[PDB]
DNA sequence: CCTCGTTGCGTTTGTTTGCACGAACCATATGTAAGTATTTCCTTAGATAACAATTGATTGA
DNA sequence: TCAATCAATTGTTATCTAAGGAAATACTTACATATGGTTCGTGCAAACAAACGCAACGAGG
């Protein structure tokens, strides 16, 4: 039967916004709430703002300390890169870059990894340094990771404090935050829970076939299920007109909802509730068994 | 993902329960931007009319 | 062409209680809308169009307005024919035709049907 | 043709491939499920089948599993786990002679694992195969204890072998509560590729 | 319009009266031109037209011809909506039993005829004959033959013999019986018989016969000779895209019935052999059963796929049936949903609504404003503007929502506060912003949660949202009276940080002129936020009414507390800010503000507290680093010492002194001791170790460690988590229960090795699975509780009863578990409360004990106070406001109309996930314990009789009264009392848990309610939850809703009839007008499931639990459901009789009783 | 402007009759049959009705008295 | 006031629509098979608890 | 020496709330005849459609 199919491929670009879910690798979820101007962010003595601000109250209750460790080491890693970055902005030498990078790969404790820069040609060392100017990647195996003392030593190799905390200033006021704060680099992920795909609204639309009620969610432009527990909440309040309109004119009364739409159009916020169609369906279904169910005092 | 310079501090309730406060530089650098190709088909059939 | 018709012949209808991949509470009948329903905007537009036709036909001479209300079934029974309108106006059929043409021309005037063309 | 297509297209154990990630793809491909035609049902599985077992060690990940209606029923294969000819999961171990940890790898199945005492991957060696400590921590039958250097038959091939691929991408996992590590693995299965991979 | 709903059996004449024609063919659609077929399941002549006012054939396509029936096709011309109302019928060629009335268990057909269901099924499936008044000579009426016996008696008897087969025989039996004579004979049997099993059988049979003969029902109607057919639009055959069709299973079941009925008609036309006709009748019976229920017949018939067809009964019952999926809850227009962000700038009464969401949700309002303000000539033009989002559409949208509240709802609505109304503020985004102070009420976090927004449309709905549901009206819990908008974590941290004092702080000692001077000093950097300074401060006290006397004094405080003092309202003491201000302090301060000043100052104070706490937590720079988790230096020593003890005890076990289990227990004990020592050392090292000096040698002050300050202020974390971070994380128990003898010694600051992490996952997954499988049964309990108490409303102002309950402090083991203040706060005294010395009337009889009276009672040390309770109220159909009390959501007495049963159910149920819970389920189900207590049935002297295998017969003899009551007590039950003693009523004879039934029967209603409340409150208190006893007493009153007539006397009741207690109360009230009463009852106690299922309304009882049983009972009995309930009115879409509709309902009664 | 209804609830009580009387009065204003009794502050008729209740200018007794007198004067 | 341009009405000529009517071409419904031929499968898994009814054994009279 | 009362077995009913995911596919009677409905082109009268001619009217001169 189908005569001809045309498929069009669209390419969207979703940037970022409040409502998008971010996450680290340590079970630390989070929804973006505000996107801040660069001059409102906390900044350190060098005037470099922090990209993200995370609540510290999230960490203690849920014992995911790895993130904190990941932050410290993260800072340390970036620190090494920063140093390399400087040594690349001024054309220092091959020897100095080779020496610093080699020193950065040794780092104390007896690690099974050996990197000898002597076999790296000058051209290769420069390529390595250029790949390390954004930061020094670090491997921390699952249960054989980096000990805290090694993290402090790497923090010392760069000129960062070994406490893992620096003093930050308020961009709004320029005043120094008391009680130095923990800043570092954390691997944040953008999860596939974009608020673009989750926001949904509806005034009126298509209605279900047997029961004259709205349809499912956001693919049929359907409404929100005001289930039984929501009805209980309305009952516990005194909200009887809210409840009645919710289950008669907003859902099921076929004649009621058109009258309500018209009445709202001319600014008469009153309803003629009527009998929901689903109760009529139930009456016809019980009567379709050999049971006579009728309304008294017609 | 992306490795981001994060600070751990309260900052005015904008990260209250698990909310996250993000700088505008993060948006400017388009480092959490994604591409979302999608199909849309128009099928012409043989109807009775 | 008969081959295509025989192949098009509808297969067994799908049960409306068919679970969707989730298989929990999504059934096929949950995705099917009532196609023979009047959207509230359409019904309100119909009411407003009735009112607009009333308020526009009001601004017509008595016999022209009556002729136009008769020729179309405007708030009355089945539409009348020109011969019937003559049977009621006791005038020639072509006279009623000319009258209705002139009435439609007058209704075509700007500042007299801008809302009516907004109804298009 | 109908039977084959019914299996490959419309069956519980054949599903749309999670493709929003390399890790999501790889962790879907090596996914174990107790459901489907011939297994349990999420509605009436029972807690005992969902629970972690001491035989899961090195064969089925303890944390990479979905939290929700089917938890402990969608386990994921560990990094080094294999399958017998008969279909039972086996995990590698390095053979231990009198006191030397040899580099020959034997894949032990669950029922064979009990009959030997297996040293931990977090055990030391004095540059020649001998354990530094005379008492080493092992697990013989479900439980673990201390055993003499000249008592162990096997040692863990690596300290990564208890986790799945996704769980083994979490730095400082040992510092994270098991609930939050479960959450972290599940979440990093859902990361969207950004414009430039850093 | 309609007052009640009547349900009864359906006669063939009635089913034909509903019908608009006979469905004669199984055809549906013509497969080429898909119009309906002439006499099929989709028929235009029978069921109506398929297009509006358009005749099927095509000779009539105008509204003008409405009201005529065509001639070329005979199709009426009308609306298509009539397709949803017109029913057909099928004339069965063989009677078929209704499956519900044959397979009800008990079978109504079987019980009515006194025939076992086995025999009836044997006759129905043409396996055996049944005599039908077949002569009173050799074979009795109810006797059943077989093929052998029937053939034997055939030649032996030609006439005066009637033995038929199948459902026609059952119908003949049901029609030949006369109900009155059978009832008379069974009454004679009942009155001249002594056996409880046969007595009960006779009572059940009589009740069926009487409820049948009283109603218009005729037994033969239980055999279906005419089958109704559902309207086609309720079993649609619609087209799917691509030439496919979606059809309902009812079409297939109906087609099977029609096919088999037509084949039976054909066979009877051909005079086919009895075997073929019998097989066809069996098939027709099976088809009708499948259509009605598709169960109760061994095997359900499946469709084209291998899935059973959904039957007529399956579309009403269950979690997915009409009642629960479409009548009690619904999908709703004018609704949206989105992710929630925080938006900490908001005031408590407003929420951030996305502009696009608001534009879609308020579309009709925008169209109306566009038309009214002249910006659009017609509605279509306004739609085009709103689609184009022209600049003025946003101005109209701002005008529309200026004071239009919207309801925000989070997915699991565990209690009332799960839906709250807010004023929308339009935000340029896509995520709803939620005030931080309502998250606790919503149980909402900002890690990906979503919320649904609903628009109230009518003026009444808008005013209800403003005056009932507004977030500003809901600041106290409705379960307890405690505030529910308390600041949670960041606010608590900020206030705690700003209020606590240092020892040597910049600006210490200087004297200030007021809070403004303190703020200027701090903000200018000259003084530290918490520097011990003196400051002139002006408190306001409201000793008497209205007047706020001012008291100025030099307080010794900090700079931070002085700064915070500007937030506080007037009539509050300064001492509230002269502490460290943890989470508990802030909640108590908000409660004090509410109880002194009122609601508006409290809302303003809460907003200001949130703003200040956020600001100062930001300024604090509180962070978390690895150094902030300090490990005790003694941890290594402690673990070494514990390991040495373990080795020593292991050797002792190896010495043959102690069994392995005892050694394991000793190891567990020593490891627990070591864990406690490590935790204590950690807390000492982390709480107050910070040492500094103030112009001197040194001092000591509480630590400013960030983790410690988070735990101590109550912001996040607890000693358990802190010890898991720094000290060892204790011993792990494998999900079986055994504690792993080797405990995890590593904390999380240091890593866990692989073995320890495996052990930890053992319990992590157990917890996750348990919480995933817990909320299901808690939700089921809440559903049962709501269903039992849905029809309870505060209907009166004062019943006038004097009976109450004595509230005393709960003491167990010499300590108070809950004082009297928290038990008697907000309850009306039942009887005058005197001082212990009887000196004078301390508090009048019917005063509502607010916190002032409670303070007086505390001062004068009154141990027991008799207060009114819902369970002892005298109101019929409801309870007065003076027996309920305080309406814990507000401070004032409960209003008239409040649905207190729903509130009680939700308050009891929403904490059920914190729970254990099965104990509460057992208590509310009133389950009898497995090995109960043998209590003393009567008072008297106890003695023993026969003691043989028929276990010991114990006899208790009153002083004067008769003693025929003897108990058959087992010997393996240890008697508490000796053989030759005397026992009081309701005493304990054996030992065991006391069944609630026996407590009610022997001790009383107050005894059973006290038992239930105390036990369930013990569960909740153990788990840390706080619930008022009003709610548990409401549930208990609903459990005590029935009574059995021990002696009818001169009342119109039977003996064993379990009547509704209110009916018998009104009867005993009325019969006091006469002299004769003779009406005495025993109160029953049913579980919530049993009490709610046995209720007057058949709709409310069919709506939640088994629907087939309830509907069949209500059909055979002919029940008439006057709505008079929340569920009943919710189903029929009317104003519930609870809240703002209560008045309306009362008015209806005003017009009905005339 | 409107944040809380505690003075209107005080003046009428029962927290439910306030809703009904305010709805009656707000509908009176909304339909072109009545005018506000308090200075309109850009409020909606619901808030205007609540503000009239707080002032004491509107009660269920005042409303029915005014309805009755309007009926009586309709005779003219 | 007379006279000339605009409109009401009927007339003549010309065109599309609504019914009814064969005609023919395919769609449907129905009938007729004469080596013999003779009782069906197939499906499905690891719940759990509670409550009555029914059926069967034990015991009081 | 029968039957009222325990006791084990059978059958019925119950198990949180929302949002996403789209469903699939074995399982073949044929040739002839009567009839009848549907599609299609036609004719006839009815119903519109164009364009004038005449007379009355009412504004202009
Ligand atoms: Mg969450
Ligand atoms: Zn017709
Ligand atoms: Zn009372």
């Amino acid at each position: 039967g189908v005569l001809k199919i045309v498929k069009v491929y669209l390419a969207v670009k979703r940037r970022i916004q409040p409502g998008d879910k971010m996450a680290g690798r340590h079970g630390n979820k989070g929804v973006i709430s505000k996107i801040n101007p660069i001059e409102d962010m906390p900044y350190d003595e060098n005037g470099t703002p922090v990209d993200i601000v995370l609540n510290p109250l999230g960490v203690p209750s849920r014992m995911n300390i790895g993130q904190i460790l990941e932050t410290h080491l993260g800072m340390a890693a970036k620190g090494i890169g920063d140093k390399i970055n400087a040594m690349l902005k001024q054309q220092q030498e091959v020897a100095k870059l080779r020496e610093f990078i080699q020193r950065a790969y040794d780092l104390g404790a007896d690690v099974r990894q050996k990197v000898d820069l002597s076999t790296f040609s000058d051209e290769e060392v420069m390529r390595l340094a250029e790949n390390l100017r954004k930061g020094m990647p670090i491997a921390t195996p699952v249960f054989d990771g980096a000990k805290e003392a090694e993290i402090k030593e790497l923090l010392k190799l760069g000129d960062l404090p070994t406490s893992g905390q620096i003093r930050l200033y308020d961009g709004r006021t320029g005043e120094q935050f008391e009680r130095p704060v923990t800043v570092g680099y954390m691997y944040m992920l953008k999860l596939n829970h974009l608020v673009d795909d989750k926001m949904h609204a509806r005034s009126t639309g298509s209605y279900s076939l047997v029961t004259q009620q709205p349809l499912g969610g956001k693919a049929q432009f359907g409404g929100q299920r005001f289930g039984e527990m929501e009805v209980w909440a309305l009952e516990a309040y005194g909200a009887a007109y809210t409840l009645q309109e919710m289950l008669t004119v907003k859902s099921d009364d076929v004649n009621g909802r058109t009258k309500m739409y018209k009445n709202i159009v001319d600014g008469n916020h009153q309803m003629e509730p009527g009998m929901p169609e689903s109760f009529n369906v139930l009456l016809k279904e019980i009567r379709s068994l050999g049971i006579n169910i009728e309304l008294e005092d017609e | 993902g992306q490795n981001m310079r994060v600070a751990f501090m309260p900052w005015n309730g904008y990260n209250f329960e698990d909310s996250i406060l993000v700088s505008e530089r993060v948006v400017q650098e388009d480092r959490f931007t994604t591409i979302h190709i999608q199909e849309l088909a128009c099928v012409s059939r043989d109807t009775k009319l | 062409d008969k081959i295509r018709k025989v192949l098009k012949i509808a297969k067994e209808p799908i049960s409306m209680e068919t679970p969707i991949g989730d298989d929990e509470d999504s059934h096929l009948g949950d995705f099917i809308e009532d196609t023979t329903l009047e959207l509230p905007l359409d019904s309100a537009t119909t009411e407003s169009l009735r009112a607009a036709t009333h308020d526009v036909l009001a601004g017509l001479t008595a016999r022209e307005a009556k002729v136009l209300r008769m020729r179309f079934g405007i708030d009355m029974n089945t539409d009348y024919t020109l011969e019937e309108v003559g049977k009621q106006f006791d005038v020639t059929r072509e006279r009623i035709r000319q009258i209705e043409a002139k009435a439609l021309r007058k209704l075509r005037h700007p500042s007299r049907s801008e809302v009516l063309r907004s109804f298009l | 043709s109908a039977a084959v297509k019914e299996f490959f297209g419309s069956s519980q154990l054949s599903q749309f491939m999670d493709q929003n990630n390399p890790l999501s793809e790889i962790t879907h491909k090596r996914r174990i499920s107790a459901l489907g035609p011939g297994g349990l049902t999420r509605e009436r599985a029972g807690f005992e089948v969902r629970d972690v077992h001491p035989t899961h060690y090195g064969r089925v990940c303890p944390i990479e599993t979905p939290e929700g209606p089917n938890i402990g029923l969608i386990n994921s294969l560990s990094v080094y786990a294999q399958t017998n000819e008969y279909g039972f999961l086996e995990t590698p171990y390095r053979k231990v002679t009198d006191g030397v940890v040899t580099d020959e790898i034997h894949y032990l199945s669950a029922i064979e694992e009990g009959n030997y005492v297996i040293a931990q991957a977090n055990s030391n060696l004095d540059e020649e195969g001998h354990f530094v400590e005379d008492l080493v921590t092992c697990r013989s039958k479900g439980e673990s204890s201390l055993f003499s250097r000249d008592q162990v038959d096997y040692m863990d091939v690596s300290t990564q072998q208890v986790v799945s691929v996704g769980a083994s991408l979490i730095p400082f996992l040992e510092h994270d509560d098991a609930n939050r590590a479960l959450m972290g693995a599940n979440m990093q299965r859902q990361a969207v590729p950004t414009l430039r991979a850093d | 319009e309609f007052d009640a709903i009547k349900i009864a059996l359906a006669s063939p004449d009635m089913i034909r009266s509903w019908s608009f024609g006979e469905v004669k063919k199984p055809e549906t659609i013509n497969y080429r031109t898909f119009k309906p077929e002439r006499d099929g399941l989709f028929c235009a002549r029978i069921f109506g037209p398929v297009k509006d006012y358009e005749c099927l054939c095509g000779k009539y396509k105008r509204l003008k011809h409405r009201g005529v029936i065509c001639e070329k096709c005979g199709v009426e011309v009308t609306q298509t909506k009539v397709r949803r109302e017109r029913m057909g019928h099928i004339e069965l060629a063989s009677p078929t039993a209704h499956i519900w009335f044959l397979k009800s268990l008990p079978s109504r057909i079987g019980l009515l005829l006194d025939m076992p269901l086995r025999d009836i099924e044997r006759v129905l499936y043409f396996e055996s004959y049944v005599v039908i008044e077949g002569g009173m000579t050799n074979l009795e009426r109810q006797q059943i033959l077989t093929e052998e016996q029937y053939l034997d008696a055939l030649e032996e008897f030609g006439d005066e013999f009637d033995a038929k087969m199948g459902a026609e025989a059952i119908q003949a039996l049901l029609k030949s019986m006369d109900l009155e004579q059978e009832c008379e004979q069974l009454r004679e049997e009942l009155n001249e018989t002594n056996s409880e099993t046969k007595r009960k059988k006779l009572t059940k049979r009589i009740k069926l016969l009487e409820a049948f003969v009283q109603s218009g029902n005729k037994p033969e109607w239980m055999i279906l000779t005419v089958l109704p057919v559902l309207p086609p639009d309720l079993r649609p055959l619609v087209p799917l895209d691509g030439g496919r069709f979606a059809t309902s299973d009812l079409n297939d079941l109906y087609r099977r019935v029609i096919n088999r009925n037509n084949r039976l008609k054909r066979l009877l036309d051909l005079a086919a052999p009895d075997i073929i006709v019998r097989n066809e009748k069996r098939m027709l019976q099976e088809a009708v059963d499948a259509l009605l229920d598709n169960g109760r017949r061994g095997r359900a018939i499946t469709g084209s796929n291998k899935r059973p067809l959904k039957s007529l009964a399956d579309m009403i019952k269950g979690k997915q049936g009409r009642f629960r999926q479409n009548l009690l809850g619904k999908r709703v227009d004018y609704s949206g949903r989105s992710v929630i962000t925080v938006g900490p700038y908001l005031r408590l009464h407003q929420c951030g609504l996305p502009k696009k969401m608001a534009l879609e949700l308020f579309k009709p309002f925008i169209y109306g404003k566009l038309e009214l303000r002249g910006l659009a000539t017609t509605i279509k033009a306004a739609k085009k503007m709103v689609e184009r989002e022209e600049a003025v559409v946003w101005d109209i949208l701002d005008e529309v929502i200026r004071e239009h509240p919207v309801l925000l709802n989070r997915a699991p609505t565990l209690h009332r506060l799960g839906i709250q109304a807010f004023e929308p503020v339009l935000i340029e985004g896509k995520a709803i912003q939620l005030h931080p102070l309502v998250c606790a009420a919503y149980n909402a976090d900002f890690d990906g949660d979503q919320m649904a927004v609903h628009v109230p449309l009518t003026l009444e709905a808008q005013l209800e949202a403003r005056a009932l549901m507004m977030s500003t009206n809901n600041i106290l819990s409705p379960a307890n009276g405690e505030p529910i908008i308390v600041p949670s974590q960041d606010v608590v941290l900020g206030l705690y940080y700003m209020t606590r004092d240092c020892v040597n702080a910049k600006g210490e000692g200087m004297v200030l002129t007021g809070p403004k001077e303190a703020e200027r000093l701090y903000r200018s950097g000259l003084a530290s936020l918490h520097a011990r300074v003196k400051v002139r401060i002006t408190e306001y006290e409201k000793d008497a009414n209205g007047e706020l006397v001012a008291k100025t004094s030099l307080k010794d405080t900090t700079v931070g507390r002085a700064i915070l003092w500007m937030i506080v309202p007037k009539g509050l003491p300064y001492s509230i800010v002269n502490q460290a201000l943890g989470k508990k302090a802030i909640s108590k301060m908000l409660n004090t503000c509410y109880r002194i000043l009122g609601l508006k100052p409290t809302v303003i104070f809460a907003d200001q507290i949130m703003y200040t706490g956020f600001a100062y937590a930001a300024r604090s720079g509180a962070s978390v680093g690895i150094d902030d988790m300090v490990i005790p230096e003694k941890k290594h020593e402690i673990i070494s010492e514990a390991e040495a003890e373990v080795a020593e005890i292991q050797e002792q076990f190896q010495s043959g002194l102690v069994t392995a289990g005892e050694r394991y227990n000793k190891v567990i004990d020593i490891w627990a001791a070591a864990n406690d020592r490590v935790s204590k050392a950690m807390m000492d090292n982390l709480q107050t170790e910070t040492v500094i000096n103030r112009d001197g040698q040194e001092e000591k002050q509480v630590s400013f460690n960030s983790i410690y300050m988070m735990a101590d202020s109550g912001a996040r974390g607890s000693a358990a988590q802190i010890r898991q971070l720094a000290g060892m994380r204790g011993l792990m128990a494998k999900p079986d229960g055994s504690i792993i003898e080797t405990p995890i010694t590593a904390n999380f600051r240091e890593g866990l090795n692989v073995l320890q992490y495996f052990i930890s996952t053992h319990g992590a997954r157990k917890g996750l699975a348990d919480t995933a499988l817990k909320t299901a049964n808690s939700g089921y309990l809440t559903r049962r509780l709501v269903d039992v108490a849905q029809d309870l409303v505060v209907t009166e102002d004062d019943c006038g009863t004097h009976e109450g309950i004595m509230m005393t402090p709960v003491i167990e083991g010499g300590d108070v578990k809950e004082p009297l203040r928290d038990r008697v706060l907000g309850r009306v005294t039942a009887e005058d409360v005197l001082k212990p010395g009887t000196a004078d009337i301390l508090v009048p009889r019917n005063t509502l004990l607010h916190e002032q009276w409670c303070d007086l009672l505390e001062e004068n040390s009154v141990d027991a106070v008799k207060v009114r309770s819902v369970v002892s109220c005298d109101t019929d159909f409801g309870v007065c406001a003076h027996c309920y009390g305080r309406d814990l959501a507000r401070g004032h007495i409960i209003n008239k109309g409040e649905a207190i049963g729903v509130i009680a159910a939700q308050s009891i149920g929403e904490p059920g996930t914190q729970l254990g819970l099965p104990r509460v389920a057992d208590l509310f189900e009133a389950r009898r314990p497995k090995e109960p207590a043998i209590l003393a049935e009567i008072s008297g002297i106890v003695s023993f009789g026969k003691e043989t295998k028929g276990k010991r017969r114990l006899v208790i003899t009153p002083v004067d009264g008769s003693d025929p009551y003897e108990e058959m007590i087992p010997k393996w039950r240890q008697l508490n009392v000796f053989e030759g003693e005397r026992v009081e009523r309701g005493d304990v004879i054996s030992d065991g848990p006391e069944a609630p039934h026996d407590i009610l029967r022997l001790r009383g209603v107050h005894a059973v309610t006290r038992y239930i409340v105390n036990e369930v409150q013990d569960v909740y208190r153990l788990q840390g939850v706080k619930i008022n006893d009003k709610h548990i007493e409401v549930i208990v009153r609903q459990m005590l809703r029935k009574a059995t007539i021990v002696n009818a006397g001169s009342s119109d009741f039977l003996e064993g009839e379990q009547v509704e207690y209110s009916r018998v109360k009104i009867a005993n009230r009325e019969l006091e007008a006469n002299g004769k009463v003779g009406a005495t009852y025993s109160r029953d106690l049913l579980g919530i499931t049993k009490a709610s299922l046995a209720t007057e309304s058949f709709i409310s009882a069919a709506s939640f639990q088994e629907t087939t049983r309830v509907l069949t009972e209500a059909a055979v009995a002919g029940k008439r459901d006057e709505l008079r309930g929340l569920k009943e009115n919710v189903i029929v879409g009317r104003l519930i009789p609870a809240g703002t509709g209560y008045a309306y309902h009362q008015d209806r009664m005003r017009r009905r009783a005339a | 402007a409107r944040v809380t209804v505690q003075d209107a609830v005080e003046k009428i009580g029962n927290r439910f009759d306030l809703v009904l009387v305010a709805a009656r009065r707000a509908r009176q204003m909304q339909v072109g049959g009545k005018d506000p009794l308090v200075p309109e502050e850009n409020d909606k008729t619901t808030v205007i009705a609540l503000r009239e209740i707080e002032e004491g200018l509107i009660n269920n007794q005042i409303l029915d008295v005014r309805e009755r007198q309007e009926q009586q004067e309709q005779e003219a």
